RNA sequence: UCUCCUAAGAAGCUG
RNA sequence: CUCAGCUUCUUAGGAGA
């Protein structure tokens, strides 16, 4: 369960990462693309959630890029 | 009646261009808001824990 | 008689099997596996008691044939390509009976190898494994790997096969020696693969007859023609790349400036195909017709593997314009067509007009000569130059999420747990080194020599399928350009779209350019672009943008025939036929075509564009050009073929700011890609049918008509040189009757007589697998294909559409329906942000509802719910749009004709035959 | 009368665009020929028996610069190890190295231990040695 | 009012 | 940011009834 939710959220997350100009780093963009494509092809919710956590860690690492505190109130 | 059709077409074009510009301007903030709304809906333990840690300041 | 006999045969060990024979007599004809006659085979053991690949084959013979063979052998005895024979008589029942002992033969013959490699089955390849292991190409433990035979999953199998090349080359040399001996002794006979062992020795003289010593005549048509594919498959001629043709010596170091290898080609032909009696033109500009072009291009394909890759491509020359020097292409060295020289080369030009300027801008000569040297280690494709100081890394973005539609669908009960409808189509993202990775898939294109005598008959039968169309050249004012806002290619894409060049060039200029291309070769550059589309597979797809010159001239050459094909209903090629208003039902009822025991089958080619051999692409081009028998001369048609090859077959490719060389394969993005694919598909199907019919034992065919058809088909392939029009018509009628095709590019449906297929009289899936293996260098998986025994179910899939037989009023009709996941993914994910605002894009949802309507007829309610979901969403979007218009302006939309877009009728009318 | 005026305007626009693109193509074609090496090109052209030479050897024998795209460290050590290397029967001296991000990479950084920290593929620009 | 045919723009699907 | 086919919608114009 929550398979489609996870896949849609991963799509939106990679869109946000691309908007933050992550393609300017070949390594980081390649890793993010790998995780996103893996999540889309996933058949197990646990593996997809693991890769979702891994993909969100990239977004949260660049703390100054996106304002976490404001976005969630 | 023809003038009514012309005005309707002009107003449809104006509405289309206004909506297109507004949609295309807000893209970044709208995307971030959508992302975090979807993450809130997911309500997974690991995602919530990671997000709360980042909010408090414990980032990776 | 088991002790003295063994001694007379002599270190030999004392001693039902099916072997491949090439038979042709007044009763049977073909190339099939038959039962081996009774013979005594004593295996020779080495001094260390090690059994080796040496056998003594002793067979009882009548006095007449015994004496005949003894005479012929005494004539041919001293040739070293002839196996040693021993003629003796042995006492049985008190009287002497003659025996002939063919000494030290191998276990298998050349016919066994050719049959094993041409009629390949992954479950019944014991003979092939035995051959591979015996001659040290690999070990038994190599076959424990899965897909050890697949060219794509296991590209190392090519090396294993190449380990047979030297054996095959030695067999060819010995064949030439044997033919020389036959000519010198005055012996007339037919050479067949089953009479030569895998050491290259010949051992069967029963059918030979004597003649004046100096006027012997060997017949080698079937031998060489059947052997041809194996020559390239095993890379037999590799030794010709080394000094003195020794594999232990260094490679020959050719001069870099050398490009004319005509004498080398003639030497190779005289060394390996001396007694092939048809004339060979190394440069196909001297060929007499398109059949001769195919014939000689086959040999050119074989021989071009021996020459340096740097010698092929445009031949550039320095010219002067206004006193300044240009480097321009004045010729071309094709791997298949040889050397071609432009007829209108003008030195010391006064000034450049628009046409000449366009031609020189399209040429890759200036771009390559001004660029840097490139060494790209990411790919194995030949890299020419780097046109910029930097490399470009183009990525693919993810799709945009239409969250409103997703929420609406989920609120309606979609995407639950265990439901049969799941999201499977997405926008997959790609990293920087993606386009070049896709380009690297051209490594699946290998030099494939064809069975020329089989191909020259298949081409006539394929041309029979294109007799109802009309074609020929048209003027620049008769050309129809669909969209003029498309790219003009490189370098033209940096100054405008196709509209700029179609407007700048007057009709006279376009006609002059076309006439120029009928006498000269213009090589152009193709640009590789990444596609941004929704798919169910992670693979990225690249499209080829051809230059504007190539597109213009190819349109003016082919558009008449293409439009004729697209406007014809009821033919095998269904390009141009709509699936709406009963078109799907009409196409299915047309393909059923009153076959007797109808079964349906279907297939789709793997790596279709990247793996198509150059010979079949040239054949498709020639078939398309056969419509110019009056508007064009022989040389005009040849130069059109040369331009086509130089522009869409082996042209230069722009990928990430760099120039590479395209080994081959169709360039999806040229004028005639779909129609050429259709010709190629029909050719493969006809070849499968020919191989099915000729590989069947003729003694077991209970139908006299089909046994005479087989006999005459063998005659027409390997014994008759001129085209037999009557038999081509008869075989075409036979195929139409028992093998009914529906073709759209590389997609096919077949309705076939299941009894004939079970008896081997028409092709089946295994015949297609074999043909693809030995003629296309791809292994076709049984999961790629499908078979339906119940015609009321319709074909399993065609053009990504499933079929259902539903009641529509008072009669049952076939309707196509798509994958529900595809439509739902189209709704949920878009390639543009503005497409996520529903009120601006109601028409796209109307189109998606049109596509999804037939799902309501499905017996699965989850499938049926998609159309209703789309209609409800259309209603909701219209309501929201009216509300927003009212809020933003004090108006009423007043449009009451949109109510038809959320009612079934508007969509039900799209599948009713009335229109 | 209005239609004729519109047609005349369209023809004038087409002629103006034609002149623009003609000038652009002429400028490109005359700019490209000032970059090639006259001496080497003349040498190879004169060596040719009848003027015609294959195009694929023009960059090999006359280009003054080489760009090598390396996907991994194994290929780097195989092909362009050190500050000079041999390719196409010529000697090349490395002039610069950049990563996939177009950032300069010192030759000391290209080692087995530090390979995972580099953004592959690397692009190496070298100049033909011996003049 | 209806039908057909030319052109322009938006969009969807297929190989 | 290619080739070709089919389809829906909107607008301008011509002809016929
Ligand atoms: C059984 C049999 C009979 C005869 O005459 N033969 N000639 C050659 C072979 C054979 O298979 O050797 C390769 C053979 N077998
Ligand atoms: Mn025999
Ligand atoms: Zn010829
Ligand atoms: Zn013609």
């Amino acid at each position: 369960s929550k398979m489609s939710d996870v896949k849609c959220t991963s799509v939106v997350l990679l869109s946000v990462l691309q908007q933050l100009r992550v393609e300017s780093s070949s390594k980081l963009w390649a890793q993010c693309v790998q995780l996103h494509n893996d999540i889309l092809l996933a058949k197990d919710t646990t593996e997809a959630f693991e890769k979702m956590v891994s993909l969100l860690s990239v977004l949260l690492s660049m703390q100054g890029a996106v304002d976490i505190n404001k976005l969630c109130e | 009646r023809k003038l009514e059709k012309m005005a309707d077409q002009a107003m449809t074009q104006m509405y289309k261009q206004a909506r297109s510009e507004d949609k295309r301007a807000k893209v970044t903030s709208a995307m971030q808001t959508m992302l975090f709304t979807m993450l809130r809906k997911l309500d997974n333990d690991a995602l919530n824990n990671i997000i709360n840690n980042a909010r408090d300041g414990c980032v990776p | 008689d088991a002790q003295s006999f063994l001694n007379r045969v002599c270190r030999l060990t004392p001693c039902v099997v099916y072997r491949a024979f090439d038979i042709y007599n007044d009763k049977v004809a073909g190339f099939a596996k038959f039962l081996k006659t009774n013979c005594c085979r004593f295996q020779e053991k080495d001094e260390d008691d090690n059994l080796i690949d040496s056998y003594f084959v002793v067979k009882r013979h009548t006095f007449s044939n015994y004496q005949h063979e003894e005479t012929i052998y005494n004539l041919l005895k001293d040739c070293p390509a002839v196996a040693k024979h021993d003629f003796f008589k042995f006492r049985i029942d008190g009287d002497m009976v003659p025996h002939i002992s063919r000494q030290r033969l191998t276990k298998y013959t050349m016919a066994d190898l050719v049959y094993a490699l041409r009629h390949f089955d992954e479950g019944n390849c014991d003979t092939l494994k035995e051959i591979l292991v015996t001659y040290n190409c690999c070990d038994d433990d190599y076959f424990n790997k899965k897909d050890w035979y697949d060219f794509v999953e296991n590209p190392d199998i090519l090396r294993v096969y190449a380990n047979l090349g030297e054996r095959v080359r030695q067999a060819l040399l010995k064949t030439v020696q044997f033919c020389d001996a036959m000519r010198n002794a005055g012996i007339v006979g037919v050479l067949t693969l089953d009479n030569q062992d895998l050491n290259g020795n010949w051992y069967d003289f029963g059918d030979f007859i004597q003649t004046t010593p100096g006027s012997g005549v060997p017949v080698v048509d079937s031998y060489y023609s059947l052997l041809m594919p194996i020559l390239t498959l095993t890379r037999a001629l590799t030794a010709e790349s080394h000094v003195d043709t020794d594999l232990t010596k260094p490679y020959i170091k050719w001069d870099l400036l050398k490009y004319d290898f005509t004498e080398e080609r003639l030497k190779l032909f005289d060394r390996y195909f001396k007694y092939w009696d048809q004339t060979y033109h190394p440069n196909c500009v001297n060929c007499l017709d398109d059949r001769c072009i195919l014939h000689c291009a086959n040999f050119n394909v074989l021989f071009s593997t021996v020459f340096p890759p740097t010698s092929f491509g445009p031949l550039v020359r320095k010219i002067f314009v206004d006193g300044v020097p240009f480097v321009v292409s004045t010729g071309y060295h094709f791997r298949e067509l040889g050397v071609v020289h432009n007829q209108d080369v003008n030195l010391h030009s006064s000034r450049l007009s628009f046409k000449e300027l366009l031609v020189y801008a399209a040429d890759p000569a200036m771009h390559a000569a001004s660029g840097n040297l490139l060494l790209d280690k990411r790919t194995t494709c030949f890299s020419v130059a780097a046109l910029t100081n930097n490399v470009a890394f183009q990525t693919v973005k993810p799709g945009n999420f239409n969250k409103d539609f997703y929420d609406f669908a989920v609120s309606k009960g979609f995407f639950k747990e265990g439901s049969s409808v799941e999201l499977k189509h997405f926008f997959f993202a790609q990293d920087g080194n993606a386009a070049i990775s896709d380009y690297d898939y051209y490594r699946y294109n290998l030099p494939t020599m064809c069975d020329i005598r089989q191909l020259l008959f298949v081409v006539e039968v394929v041309d029979k399928y294109f007799d109802c169309y009309d074609g020929g050249c048209i003027n620049a004012n008769q050309v129809i350009v669909n969209n003029l806002d498309k790219s003009a290619g490189f370098p033209f894409n940096k100054w405008g779209k196709a509209r700029l060049y179609y407007d700048s060039m007057s009709y006279e200029d376009q006609d002059a350019l076309f006439a120029y291309t009928k006498r000269n070769v213009i090589p152009t550059i193709t640009q590789m672009n990444l596609k941004y589309a929704i798919s169910a597979k992670n693979r990225a797809r690249t499209v080829a943008g051809v230059s504007i010159c190539s597109t213009m001239t190819n349109r003016q050459f082919h558009q008449k025939l293409l439009k004729s094909i697209a406007a014809t209903r009821g033919a095998t090629v269904v390009i141009g036929t709509s699936k709406f208003y009963g078109g799907w039902h009409n196409m299915l009822k047309t393909v059923y075509s009153d076959v007797e025991n109808p079964h349906l089958m279907g297939w789709d080619y793997p790596k279709c564009d990247r793996a198509m051999p150059n010979m079949l692409r040239i054949m498709a081009s020639l078939v398309l050009a056969r419509k110019h028998t009056t508007c064009c001369s022989l040389s005009h048609r040849f130069y059109r073929l040369a331009n086509e090859c130089a522009q869409v077959l082996s042209e230069m490719v722009m990928c990430g700011g760099s120039l590479y060389v395209k080994p081959g394969g169709t360039s999806s993005g040229d004028a005639t890609t779909a129609y050429a694919n259709s010709v190629f598909n029909i050719c493969q199907a006809v070849t499968a049918n020919v191989n099915a019919l000729l590989s069947t034992d003729g003694n077991k065919i209970a139908d006299k008509y089909v046994r005479n058809l087989q006999h005459r088909l063998y005659e027409c392939l390997y014994r008759n040189r001129d085209v037999d029009t009557d038999f081509v018509n008869e075989f075409y009628a036979y195929l139409r009757k028992h093998f009914s095709m529906m073709i759209l590019s590389d997609d096919a449906v077949v309705c076939f007589n299941s009894t004939y297929a079970s008896q081997g009289l028409v092709a089946s899936i295994k015949n297609f697998k074999s043909v693809l293996y030995y003629q296309n260098n791809v292994f076709m998986s049984e999961a790629k294909c499908w078979t339906e025994t119940d015609l009321t179910k319709g074909p399993h899939e065609f053009c990504s559409q499933h079929t259902m037989l539903v009641k529509q009023g008072d009669d049952y009709v076939y309707l196509p329906y798509p994958d529900p996941s595809r439509i739902l993914g189209a709704g949920c994910f878009v390639d543009d942000i503005v497409k996520t605002d529903g009120t601006l894009m109601i028409e796209r949802f109307v189109s998606l509802a049109i596509d999804a309507y037939p799902l309501t007829k499905h017996p699965n309610q989850e499938y049926a719910d998609v159309f209703h979901l789309y209609l409800q969403y259309i209603r909701k979007l219209h309501d929201e749009l009216t509300g927003h218009m009212l809020d933003m302006y004090s108006v009423m939309l007043t449009n009451d004709n949109t109510s038809r877009y959320w009612e079934p009728e508007f969509y039900e009318a799209m599948y009713t035959p009335h229109t | 009368a209005d239609q004729a005026m519109t047609q005349m305007y369209k023809q004038a626009r087409s002629e103006d665009k034609r002149a623009k693109v003609t000038s652009a193509m002429q400028t490109m074609l005359f700019t490209m020929l000032r970059k090639l090496d006259n001496d080497a090109l003349n040498n190879i052209i004169n060596n040719a028996r009848d003027g015609c030479v294959p195009l694929n050897i023009i960059p090999l024998t006359t280009a003054a610069k080489l760009m090598v795209v390396i996907p991994d460290y194994n290929t780097y050590k195989n092909t362009c190890d050190g500050t000079t290397f041999t390719y196409a029967s010529a000697l090349w001296e490395i002039q610069q190295v950049v990563d996939a991000d177009s950032k300069i990479v010192q030759l000391s950084e290209i080692s087995m231990d530090n390979s995972p920290n580099l953004a592959w593929p690397l692009i190496v620009t070298a100049l033909r040695a011996n003049s």
